[PDB]
Formats: structure tokens, C-alpha cells, sequence
RNA sequence: AGAUCUUGGUGGUAGUAGCAAAUAUUCAAACGAGAACUUUGAAGGCCGAAGUGGAGAAGGGUUCCAUGUGAACAGCAGUUGA
RNA sequence: UCUGGGUCGGGGUUUCGUACGUAGCAGAGCAGCUCCCUCGCUGCGAUCUAUUGAAAGUCAGCCCUCGACACAAGGGUUUGU
């Protein structure tokens, strides 16, 4: 369906942006009945939303 | 038969010659959707995600001169649409395009 | 036709047929393959031919 | 225990994007 | 069917091809298309250019 | 189009006895095929087909 | 019948002008009667810390937040929305 | 059709200018090994040389293929002195 509000939670617990947060895309109905930040909270665990690694800038071409 | 499956190379560079900058790889893949149904007669092409990629590999404007894909003429048996066949067009590595006949793949 | 710029005989002494698909620099094939010398073309077909 | 087949199905579903992306470490369904 | 002429990469140029270029000095060159003579205008040794004919017989 | 190379045979100008090149246009004509004929005749209107 | 008359309505123009300031979109899937526009994922880009980021004063006044509808409005659409 | 025309491939032409990799007692030199060696061996090093007139592109409105592959006696709307 949509996953507007589970995106914002899921920023706001993993305490990064909406740019790093991966909702499963298989598994978008268990997250559409996340409607909460509890809900949100075992679906991190579950493992079905992940926070993504930042984006790489070596400074080693610098070095 | 009609389920089979077969692999081409198709030059893009052919394809997207005069084509502005900003529209050489969405013309690229109106070209490979327009190439699939004119080999396999489906007017119901998917291409797959990593051929997506690979078009884009080098940006809007430099999409690469050759591509090496692989038409399957599947069964859309899985629901009621009105076509009963679909091409799906996936992306092969291939590491030189010379001597590259279009080959018939067994499954 | 009465002018002297007809009925002047035409004596052809060279025809161009140089490439014209470009600064093309060579008249015959002959003429190429005997300038440039054998090229890498050239060296692995008879390598595979004998 | 793990076959060659569940290593293949496995590595489809712990590749969830192309190259340079992180791994997916864990999928575990809980009630 | 004249005298063929010869470039400053040494080729050979036919009727109809290449310009001349006649210095102040009295020194007349011929080349057989604007990559020679843009190359010879530039002052570049057609000795270190790897598709000359002087490259070729120096190597 | 190529260009060729001829001698002039035009007494008193400058490129008398002189080579000059001169552009030219192919035609290729293979031989055409007669498959009728027609008939005209001249009226106060005009030549009309017989 | 007039008053560049007052008020209301209606034409031709005319399916016309136009919907061209600030680089850019694409693939697959889901929900759905319906997807260029919604959502998710992948990719390619932009703002480039004097930001298209994060917070306030004035002003607005409920626009905030969930759920639902798809009439009208958002100068295309919309399953989306201030 | 004595097939057809496509799509790839090949050849030709042509454009630029000699690819990656490997090799070199080539290389301004520098840093480590000196029972070592009697002039050497281990790394870094732009650049040079050979492989290599090589690599790459070339009809999309270039030329010739008869190599591969599939496809093509099909669709729709009309028309009568
Ligand atoms: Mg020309
Ligand atoms: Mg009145
Ligand atoms: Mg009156
Ligand atoms: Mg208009
Ligand atoms: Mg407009
Ligand atoms: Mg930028
Ligand atoms: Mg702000
Ligand atoms: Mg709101
Ligand atoms: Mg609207
Ligand atoms: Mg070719």
C-alpha cells in the first residue's frame, strides 16, 4: 500500500534520514501494520527494516 | 515452439545515433522494449532490473554501444491479461562483442 | 553546337578513385596493401590458414 | 542443515542490491 | 597522371588533393589534408608522430 | 561525383597544353527496355495521343 | 435598436494561444476498476553547509497527526494532497 | 520468387593516433640487503622501447556479404459502367 508514516517512524527511531532507511520490499504488508514506533522498534530487530552504510568518500585520494 | 529462449546482441549505438543528451538512456530502453517485441512478437516486455543497470552503468548520455541480452518468451499463465505471453530481457557479461552471433540457449 | 567549347575532344589522362568516404589517400587496394606492408589483420589470418 | 540449494536461495535473499551495497545480515519472522 | 607530391607525413598526394603553402622564405611545402598541414603549422617533428612515414623509417 | 585529369586543346588561353582537373558526375545507365509506342498527332489543340 | 447605456445570459474567435525560467529521469513490484505522476526496492542525477539541510521571530490559525472518500479543488492525472 | 527484407556477425572504407597486460642490464634518481656481491639484488618512480599503423568507433541516411538467427501469402477500411 503506502509506507509514508512507516519510513518517518523508522527515520526517527534509527535516528538517521529518510535516506538511509530500507524498508523490506517483499515483506510490505507486515510493515504496513507497523502504525507505531513499538511496532517499529521489533521490525528493526526482525530485521525486515535496515539502517543503510553511508554513502563512501574515501579521503584517500586525498591522502 | 513458443517457450523458447534466445540470445542477442543489440547495437544501441545504432539505435540512439542523434539522440540528445539528457534522453540517450530513456531512448535506450524504449529501443530494447521496441527490439524484444519485434524478435519474440510480445507486446508484453519486461526487462530486468540489472539490465536496467547496465544501460545507466555510464550515466545519461554515454550508454554503452553494444548489449549483450537474452530474450525468454515465457507464459503469462498467471493471471487474466490479454496477452498469454510475455518476454522477459535479461542483461549477459560479456567481455567482447566480436564473432557474437545470436545464438538459440537451451534452457 | 557550334561554340569551341563544343564538340573539343575529351582525352582522359586520370580518373580520381580515391575514397570518397572520407580524405581518402589511396586509388586501389593494390595500391594500399603495397604501401602500408602486412598488418596485424593480415599476420593472424596466414597464422591460422597457413 | 543447509544444502547447495538453500546456499543458492540464500544468496538471493541476503543480495539486496548491486555491487557496493551492505549484505543482509538477517530476515527473522516473530510473533 | 602529373607529378605526384609528397606531404609532410611523406605521403603521396594525387591531383586535386592537399594544399600548398608558400612561405615569405622560398621554401614551398604540400600536404595532403589539414591534419598535415594543421601539424606542420604547429611546428610538431613528424619524426615523433607514430603515423608518418619518417616515424616508420627512423624506427 | 569524382574529378579526372585532361589535357586542354584550347588554343590562346592559359591552360593550353596544360593539365587541369575538372569535377564529373557518374550516371550509371544500364540499358533501358522498349515495351510500346506511341502515336501523336498535331491538331488545333495540340498533340494529342493517337 | 441605439445612450463606449444598467443587469443577466450567450456566441464567433476556438479545441485556438497556450500548459517552454532554475540539467533528469529509468527499471521492477505492490495496492488498485484504472498508474508517466502513489508507495517500496534498484539505478542515474541535482541542492553541495552563504543548501532544495536542521530550528526560530513576525504573520497564518488547525494548515499539525491518524483513519476514511475519490463528488468538486490541486490550470494533465492521481490509488496522492496544505 | 529464380525466395524476400530484417537483426547480429564478417570484410572493405574511413576517423583518431599506437590500447590493457606483460617484458626490458631503458629511465632523472631515491629508499632497503651487503658472509652475500668484486659489480651486484629488493622496492618506489613520471616517462621510453617491443608486443602495436595497435586499440576503439564506423550508417543510425557508407559499400559488399550470402555466415548465423528468427520472421514473413497477414491484418483493417472502402470502391461498379
Ligand atoms: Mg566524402
Ligand atoms: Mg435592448
Ligand atoms: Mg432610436
Ligand atoms: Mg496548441
Ligand atoms: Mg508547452
Ligand atoms: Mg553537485
Ligand atoms: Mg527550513
Ligand atoms: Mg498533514
Ligand atoms: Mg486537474
Ligand atoms: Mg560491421
Amino acid at each position: 500500500s503506502m509506507l509514508r508514516l512507516q519510513k518517518r517512524l523508522a527515520s526517527s527511531v534509527l535516528r538517521c534520514g529518510k535516506k538511509k532507511v530500507w524498508l523490506d520490499p517483499n515483506e510490505t504488508n507486515e510493515i504496513a501494520n507497523a502504525n507505531s514506533r513499538q511496532q517499529i522498534r521489533k521490525l528493526i530487530k526482525d530485521g525486515l527494516i535496515i539502517r543503510k552504510p553511508v554513502t563512501v568518500h574515501s579521503r584517500a585520494r586525498c591522502r | 515452439n513458443e517457450v523458447v529462449t534466445r540470445e542477442y546482441t543489440i547495437n544501441i549505438h545504432k539505435r540512439i545515433h542523434g539522440v540528445g543528451f539528457k534522453k540517450r538512456a530513456p531512448r535506450a530502453l524504449k529501443e530494447i522494449r521496441k527490439f524484444a517485441m519485434k524478435e519474440m512478437g510480445t507486446p508484453d516486455v519486461r526487462i530486468d532490473t540489472r539490465l536496467n543497470k547496465a544501460v545507466w552503468a555510464k550515466g545519461i548520455r554515454n550508454v554503452p554501444y553494444r548489449i549483450r541480452v537474452r530474450l525468454s518468451r515465457k507464459r503469462n499463465e498467471d493471471e487474466d491479461s490479454p496477452n498469454k505471453l510475455y518476454t522477459l530481457v535479461t542483461y549477459v557479461p560479456v567481455t567482447t562483442f566480436k564473432n557474437l552471433q545470436t545464438v538459440n540457449v537451451d534452457e | 553546337q557550334t561554340k569551341r567549347r563544343a564538340l573539343e575532344k575529351i582525352d582522359l589522362k586520370f580518373i580520381d578513385t580515391t575514397s570518397k568516404f572520407g580524405h581518402g589517400r589511396f586509388q586501389t587496394m593494390e595500391e594500399k596493401k603495397a604501401f602500408m606492408g602486412p598488418l596485424k589483420k593480415d599476420r593472424i589470418a596466414k597464422e591460422e590458414g597457413a | 542443515i543447509m544444502n547447495q540449494e538453500k546456499l543458492a536461495k540464500l544468496q538471493a535473499q541476503v543480495r539486496i542490491g548491486g555491487k557496493g551495497t551492505a549484505r543482509r545480515k538477517k530476515k527473522v519472522v516473530h510473533r | 597522371m602529373k607529378v605526384e607530391l609528397c606531404s609532410f607525413s611523406g605521403y603521396k598526394i594525387y591531383p586535386g588533393h592537399g594544399r600548398r603553402y608558400a612561405r615569405t622564405d622560398g621554401k614551398v611545402f604540400q600536404f595532403l589534408n589539414a591534419k598535415c598541414e594543421s601539424a606542420f603549422l604547429s611546428k610538431r617533428n613528424p619524426r615523433q608522430i607514430n603515423w608518418t612515414v619518417l616515424y616508420r623509417r627512423k624506427h | 561525383m569524382t574529378h579526372i585529369v585532361r589535357e586542354v586543346d584550347r588554343p590562346g588561353s592559359k591552360v593550353n597544353k596544360k593539365e587541369v582537373v575538372e569535377a564529373v558526375t557518374i550516371v550509371e545507365t544500364p540499358p533501358m527496355v522498349v515495351v510500346g509506342i506511341v502515336g501523336y498527332v498535331e491538331t488545333p489543340r495540340g498533340l494529342r495521343t493517337f
